[PDB]
Formats: structure tokens, C-alpha cells, sequence
RNA sequence: AAGAAAACUGCCGAUAAGGUCUUCAAAAA
RNA sequence: CAAGGAUAGCACCGGUGAUUGGAGUUAAGUCGUAACAAGGUACCCCUACGAGAACGUGGGGGUGGAUCACC
RNA sequence: AUUGGGCGUAAAGCAAGCGCAGGCGGAUUGAAAAGUCUGGUGUUAAAGGCAGCUGCUUAACAGUUGUAUGCAUUGGAAACUAUUAAUCUAGAGUGUGGUAGGGAGUUUUGGAAUUUCAUGUGGAGCGGUGAAAUGCGUAGAUAUAUGAAGGAACACCAGUGGCGAAGGCGAAAACUUAGGCCAUUACUGACGCUUAGGCUUGAAAGUGUGGGGAGCAAAUAGGAUUAGAUACCCUAGUAGUCCACACCGUAAACGAUAGAUACUAGCUGUCGGGGCGAUCCCCUCGGUAGUGAAGUUAACACAUUAAGUAUCUCGCCUGG
RNA sequence: CAGCUAGUUGGUGGGGUAACGGCCUACCAAGGCAAUGACGUGUAGCUAUGCUGAGAAGUAGAAUAGCCACAAUGGGACUG
């Protein structure tokens, strides 16, 4: 603009928000306050599971599952791979990921890890989908 | 002696001023154009002779002695075609470029010139390299 | 393909512009601007190599020259790259033609 | 000789979803 | 002198709340066809009223309007 | 996007003006030396940083020497900015002399046309539409002739036009009043540009009080059309449209282009002042248009009244 | 987040502090800060530095090193 007006008013710059804001707040429980801390990964039970239709391109079942993470926040979450167990109270633990085709999903249930059993009859991709070894 | 017929008027920047009235002549291919007279828009002018960019700058002055014009022409070769090819200034009014010795600019790895005066009007790069003393930054000229 | 193959060999076979190397590299920093793309072009010393990327680096290496730094300032059109750096390279000024006209000494100072 | 010449009106709504098709110029005894 | 206690009324901030307002996303739903051609009443902007709804009309403002036309 | 972006049609120029503080700012002389440049000294802890070397089998690593950045003080430079002391007119104003305007407000006046009423003639429709029907009419309508009352707006002139910062301004007159163009052997002597905040104005609709109401007409009623019609058509029809005083402060308030300054081919119009003296036409200085190259643009297009070459200042934009 | 500040601004004599000082005292006054952002809100130990960037700089203040603050919370004092 003008060398002068830029010196009253500065560049502000735009701001950035997260793409899993809810895996970033810890409570502390014995004063209830929300601080930001930054985690990779998380734990949360499950309080809903069944199907939902996608978007409009791809259309086919597929399973959802609402969470209650460690913290007070609750979020729809999708479960990944073929089979599931949830049952409307099973720890889970998430992370981070963005289906498509579903609205609202922003994280993803890893498999094998808490009360979710690993997608047996896997080989291509086991790390992913918690597998050992068939040999 | 030289008689004109129309109003010589200027722009308050001295650097610009001269900067614009260049820049049209080239690109319209005209010769005499004519400006106020100042002292540094003088010694600008004394420079560059010294370097060739114009051929001749003619200042006069009235019979009272109380204004002055610098009539200058620019050096076009037979085809017509300038030996100015642009000119940028740096230090314009309200943001003044001031520049150390250590970082006094080179203009198109030296082809081009630039205008610092630093404590004795204005030099040329080169020179202003050899005297290991910098100053205020004019204009690019190349 | 095979046609329009050709039919661009030809094309280009006609207009074919003449390109000056100094050391191998560019003599002055230059922006080439042809409509809503511009090209920076800037004098490298010998052994960077090509550090052009895309249309530019075709250009460089197909021009000859060896040390050069760009940066694709504009669009990523490859047509307008190819107008904005020939035009870039094609106003450049020779180390001689500058003091010849300027009536001054060879490259002297 | 300077002419012209003239509009005219009723009514008339909608069309399920996702969808191909450019394989490639390397260039040819 | 003074931590603390009791009483008292303002100030700021947060959570929650029967009920209610709109909003986005969406399955193929239900009533028209308002807009894109002169979209079948040219369109658009501000404003006031009215109507299931898109929207209709009055006032002002624009061509970012078609046809029309001149040897 | 200071380096390093934009605001006509893609996001973005406030509706316009008067403008304090701020930013920027004509030419010349003198001083100081606050910016600016440079020399000396001090310091900017060590590790890390970059260069060289050594030691671990080389490396990673460790050690080793070198390696800046800023601040303060002191000694100089005087080109530019800033400060101060002064001069000049070319910027901008003032006066004198020419001069064009629907510029604005207040108070009066005038004629067409519509409506209503009054008086004659007259005798069956008028009105309305795509076609009709509500409606008006033997209580004599429509029509024709005269007169009276009242309100609103001012044919032709009227434009390949004028004025105002914008909104806007068009019957006639008076009073008050604003700005503008041309020539200046006159005068002050930089007094200038922009403008956060502030103030003024600001189409139409809308509001409050009191008048006014001829015509027209949101809302509303009926007749049509329609599958339905709360719409397009028709017949009625209140607020409103009008005036005075108070508000409201929004418009596609558009040239979709902020203001100021200097420069940049040309041609055709048209308007004003000035020069000559029948018009007409020629030249000069300005305002308003068309065409048009360099130049700019993504293109459309702009192009001396720029969206071109540049500066100052303000406002604004950052995917839907 | 547009006013804030009544020991807040100044003088006087005295006391106290290693020392100057409304640090404290009695008297005399009504000032001081604030649109060049007081005050309020939220946030945070600061720096040398780490990562990134061609550069201007952005980002975190790992380890370690300098300075500050703290020792269940809130106050007071002895010794030196
Ligand atoms: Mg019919
Ligand atoms: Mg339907
Ligand atoms: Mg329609
Ligand atoms: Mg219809
Ligand atoms: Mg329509
Ligand atoms: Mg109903
Ligand atoms: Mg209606
Ligand atoms: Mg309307
Ligand atoms: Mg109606
Ligand atoms: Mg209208
Ligand atoms: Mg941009
Ligand atoms: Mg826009
Ligand atoms: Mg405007
Ligand atoms: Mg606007
Ligand atoms: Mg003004
Ligand atoms: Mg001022
Ligand atoms: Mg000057
Ligand atoms: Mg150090
Ligand atoms: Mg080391
Ligand atoms: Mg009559
Ligand atoms: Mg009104
Ligand atoms: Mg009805
Ligand atoms: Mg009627
Ligand atoms: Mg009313
Ligand atoms: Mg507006
Ligand atoms: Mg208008
Ligand atoms: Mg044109
Ligand atoms: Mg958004
Ligand atoms: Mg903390
Ligand atoms: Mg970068
Ligand atoms: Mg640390
Ligand atoms: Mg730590
Ligand atoms: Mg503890």
C-alpha cells in the first residue's frame, strides 16, 4: 500500500488452525481446565456404531463409531478394514486422517491396539491393520 | 542563445523528475526536452556525460537571474536506438535508502551505473568503490 | 502424435534465435515477463550447474549454457515459461556492445 | 410528390442416480 | 503492624439449562418454476408492504439488457 | 509481497465535500552536525556458527586457532533529508480587467392537460380486452360548448449540449448567494498535496407533528386467465407521492476507474474566454466527446480526460 | 479493552535504608500517565541459542550456559 500506512498498520498474517484440533487438548482433571498440548495419538471409548451411506460419487456401507476421548470432547469416527467389535463400550485409541466420502470423520481407529482385535486374514499392509506374521 | 515558447514546469522530486522526463524521451525516440534547474539535478547531470548515456545539458537563466532551466538531450546512435535502456530509483521521498560502502550495489554486475552521493555530490559506483566511502543511494541507470 | 511431432520439429527449425554465452552462463541478471509470467534469470558461477526447473531447464540446456540461477516467479504454463525466458535472454546485453556504443574502452572500466 | 410503414399481445408446467472413450512417441532396417 | 477468619455488595470470565432460532452437510422425498434465450412479465440494486415458498407490486437507480434501425 | 502483490470487467477506491494532528513538499545562501558515511578505543560472557588443524581405525564427535553482529564514546566529511538565520517567484492564493452558465435558497406570477361541479345541445351505449367480464349509463352517460374550483408537473426550446464535489439542476420574474474559465508590466513570498479522528451534504423508499390531496398507485376488494394465480390483464382503491419543521444516512450513490503533480504520436467533432473583423472559417488558452500508434492488459479493452512512464498521501483486498 | 492514578505528582522538616528516593512521617499544595494506546483482558520466565530460509526473517526458547523467580500455600523474624 503506502510506506506510511503499513508503518500504523502492519502486515497481520492469516492464522492456521489444525486439522485434529480435538487430539491436541489434555485435562488435567484435578482443576478442570483445557490446556493445548500438542499429541500425536490418543485414547477414547465409544458411545455409537453402525452404518452410514457416503458422498455422492461413491456410494456403498460403511461403519462409523462415535468416541469420548481421554479429554470431554466427543467426534465421529470410521472404522477401517474389514470386521469390527465395537459395542457401544470398548476403548479405542485414534489418530489422524480425513475420509473422503464421509463428512464430519477426521481420525481414524487404528486397529489392534486396545479392545479392537487386528483384521485377521491380512498380508499386504498387516503393519497398518495390526497383523503378526501367518509363517 | 537559446529562446523557448512554453512553460517549463517540474515535479518536487528531483531524482524522479528527471527519471520520467528520460524514460518518455527514450520510448518516444524524442531529443530536446527541457526541465527546471536545480543543483543536484545539475551534478547528476555532470556524471553522466562523464559516463555517455547524453550527449549535452544546457542550462540557462533569465535576465533577472532568478530561475533557471537545464535543456538536455539524449546520445541516439544513426539506427536511433537509445544507449539508455532503464532507469530505476531507489531512494524516493519518505523511504530514503541508505546504504554502507560495504553494500554498495552493483547495477547489471556493473554494465549499468549507480548514482550515490555520499559527502562530495554525486559519483558513479566505481568511483565511490575506490574512494571506500558510501552514502546516499539516487537511482539505477543501465 | 507422430504429425504434430514433426510439424512442431519443423516450426522450430524456422524460428530459431541466436543465444550469447559468457563463461557458460548468463552475463546479467535478468526477469523476462511475457503476460502474467515472469522469469528470473541471475548470473551463476562455474560448477552450480542448471538449477532451473521445468520449461527454463529445457531452455538452458538446449541453449547451451551450463551455470544458471532461475526461479518461476508467475504461472506454470510451459508455453508462457518458454516466451518468458527466451525474452528474457533475448534482451541481454553484451560485455562489448555496452562500452562500443558508450564509446568507451573494450570491457575496461 | 417526397414519402414511409408498422408491432400487440390466449395459454405454454416438469424431465430419478452414478457413469465410458484416448492408448503413447520412444521411432524406427 | 499484620497473614488468616466472619460479614457485605459490586466487577470480569467459564460451564450448564427445559424450550426455542437459524445454519451446513445429506439419501432418490413432498409444492410450484423464481433465475440462465426477449427464460416466456427484461434483469439487477436500495427501500416499503403482502403472500405456502421461490417471490409479486409501488418509488427511485443502472445496462452488467434482447429485438429494432439508419448509405 | 520493506526486500517482494494488487483494487474497470476476477477479493478490494469510502456517496461526495470542508478539513486539525500525521506523512510528503519550489529554488538560492550561511551555520550547526540530528540523520548519512568514515577513522580510533571499549564492549557485545563461554559453548554453538563458518574456515583450517589435531585426536580418536576415518567418521559422528571432541579439542584447537581464526571467524562477525549491535551499542556507546571520540575524531572528521557536508552531497541529500531534518533544524535555524534569511533572499526569489515558477507552486498556490489575492486584486484589477474580460466572461459563460437548468449552481443554490426565499417570495410571487403564468399557460396547456386531467378531475369535480355549474349551465346548455343531445339520445343509448360508454368503458375495458388476446377475447371478455366486473364497472359507468333513460336519475340522460360518452360526446360537444362555456364557466368555476382545486392539486401536481413545467410540451416545443432540448442537444453527436451547460452547470455542481457528489446526490442533482429545464414555465417566468425579483432578492440573497456559490463556484468556475481567459489575460494580468500588480501583491503576499512555499502560505502547497493527501488526510486517521471530526464536521457538512447526501436519489428514492420510511418515520413524527400539522396542512394538502387533481392525477397516479404499494396494501385491499371484485372481474378475467389458469391445473392452481395470494402474479402478469381490467375495474375500483387507503397509506404514499405534495408543502413546513424535525429525523432516517442507505442505492448498479457507476466512468463498476481516490485525490494531487510532471511527461508521452496524431486525426475528427463540439462548447467557452482571448486575437482578427460579416457569417463561415484561422490561431491561442480551457471543458466536454469519437477514432487512433508506441505503451499497458489474462483478454475485453485503455490510450494526453490513461487502465501508459513515475512520485506523495488516504481508503480497501487475502479461497467459496 | 478510553480513561486510569489520591502516597498517585511536588515542596518542606524529621525518621529509616548499605545508599538516593513518598521508602515512611506531619504540613503545604493538585497533580502524574493516556489515542505515539494508559488501563484492562489473555498469554509467557528472558537471553546466548535449536530447526528452517538464497536473503530479509519465521519458528521453539530440547540439552547445556548467563540472569530472574520459587521450595505444600500465605505471612514474620533471628543469626550472619
Ligand atoms: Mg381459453
Ligand atoms: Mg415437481
Ligand atoms: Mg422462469
Ligand atoms: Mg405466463
Ligand atoms: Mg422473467
Ligand atoms: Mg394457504
Ligand atoms: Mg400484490
Ligand atoms: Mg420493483
Ligand atoms: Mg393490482
Ligand atoms: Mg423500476
Ligand atoms: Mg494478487
Ligand atoms: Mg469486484
Ligand atoms: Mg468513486
Ligand atoms: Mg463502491
Ligand atoms: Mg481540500
Ligand atoms: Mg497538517
Ligand atoms: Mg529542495
Ligand atoms: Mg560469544
Ligand atoms: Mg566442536
Ligand atoms: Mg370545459
Ligand atoms: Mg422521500
Ligand atoms: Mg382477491
Ligand atoms: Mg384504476
Ligand atoms: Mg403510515
Ligand atoms: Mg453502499
Ligand atoms: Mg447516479
Ligand atoms: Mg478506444
Ligand atoms: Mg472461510
Ligand atoms: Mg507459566
Ligand atoms: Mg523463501
Ligand atoms: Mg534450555
Ligand atoms: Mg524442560
Ligand atoms: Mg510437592
Amino acid at each position: 500500500a503506502t510506506i506510511a500506512q503499513l508503518i500504523r498498520k502492519p502486515r497481520k498474517k492469516k492464522k492456521v488452525k489444525s486439522k485434529s484440533p480435538a487430539l491436541h487438548y489434555n485435562l488435567n482433571l484435578l482443576n478442570k481446565k483445557v490446556t493445548n498440548v500438542y499429541s500425536p495419538l490418543k485414547r477414547g471409548v465409544c458411545t455409537r456404531v453402525g452404518t452410514m451411506t457416503p458422498k455422492k460419487p461413491n456410494s456403498a456401507l460403511r461403519k462409523y463409531a462415535k468416541v469420548r476421548l481421554t479429554n470431554g470432547f466427543e467426534v465421529l469416527t470410521y472404522i477401517p478394514g474389514e470386521g469390527h467389535n465395537l459395542q457401544e463400550h470398548s476403548v479405542t485409541l485414534l489418530r489422524g486422517g480425513r475420509v473422503k466420502d464421509l463428512p464430519g470423520v477426521r481420525y481414524h481407529i487404528v486397529r489392534g491396539t486396545l479392545d479392537t482385535v487386528g483384521v485377521e486374514k491380512r498380508r499386504q499392509q498387516r503393519s497398518a491393520y495390526g497383523a503378526k506374521k501367518p509363517k | 542563445m537559446i529562446t523557448t515558447t512554453k512553460p517549463i514546469k517540474a515535479h518536487f522530486d528531483p531524482v524522479a523528475d528527471l527519471l520520467t522526463k528520460i524514460n518518455n524521451a527514450r520510448k518516444a525516440k524524442l531529443m530536446t526536452v527541457t526541465t527546471i534547474a536545480s543543483k543536484l539535478k545539475i551534478a547528476i547531470l555532470e556524471i553522466l556525460v562523464k559516463e555517455g548515456y547524453l550527449a549535452n545539458f544546457q542550462v540557462l537563466e533569465n535576465k533577472s537571474k532568478t530561475k533557471r532551466i537545464v535543456t538536455f538531450n539524449l546520445k541516439y546512435t544513426q539506427r536511433r536506438i537509445p544507449s539508455i535502456n532503464g532507469v530505476k530509483q531507489i531512494s524516493k521521498p519518505g523511504l530514503r535508502i541508505y546504504r554502507p560502502f560495504e553494500k554498495l550495489p552493483l547495477v547489471l554486475n556493473g554494465l549499468g551505473i549507480a548514482i550515490i552521493s555520499t559527502s562530495d555530490g554525486v559519483m558513479t559506483d566505481k568511483v565511490a568503490r575506490l574512494k571506500k566511502i558510501g552514502g546516499e543511494i539516487l537511482a539505477y541507470v543501465w | 502424435v507422430p504429425n504434430a511431432i514433426k510439424k512442431a520439429i519443423k516450426a522450430a527449425h524456422n524460428s530459431l534465435h541466436t543465444i550469447e554465452i559468457h563463461k557458460g552462463s548468463i552475463y546479467h541478471e535478468v526477469i523476462g515477463r511475457s503476460g502474467a509470467s515472469r522469469v528470473l534469470l541471475k548470473p551463476a558461477p562455474q560448477g552450480t550447474g542448471i538449477i532451473a526447473g521445468g520449461a527454463i531447464r529445457a531452455i538452458i540446456e538446449l541453449a547451451g549454457y551450463s551455470d544458471i540461477y532461475t526461479k518461476n516467479l508467475g504461472r506454470n504454463t510451459p508455453i508462457n515459461m518458454i516466451h518468458a525466458t527466451m525474452d528474457g535472454i533475448l534482451k541481454q546485453l553484451s560485455p562489448r556492445r555496452v562500452a562500443i556504443l558508450r564509446n568507451k574502452n573494450l570491457n575496461e572500466l
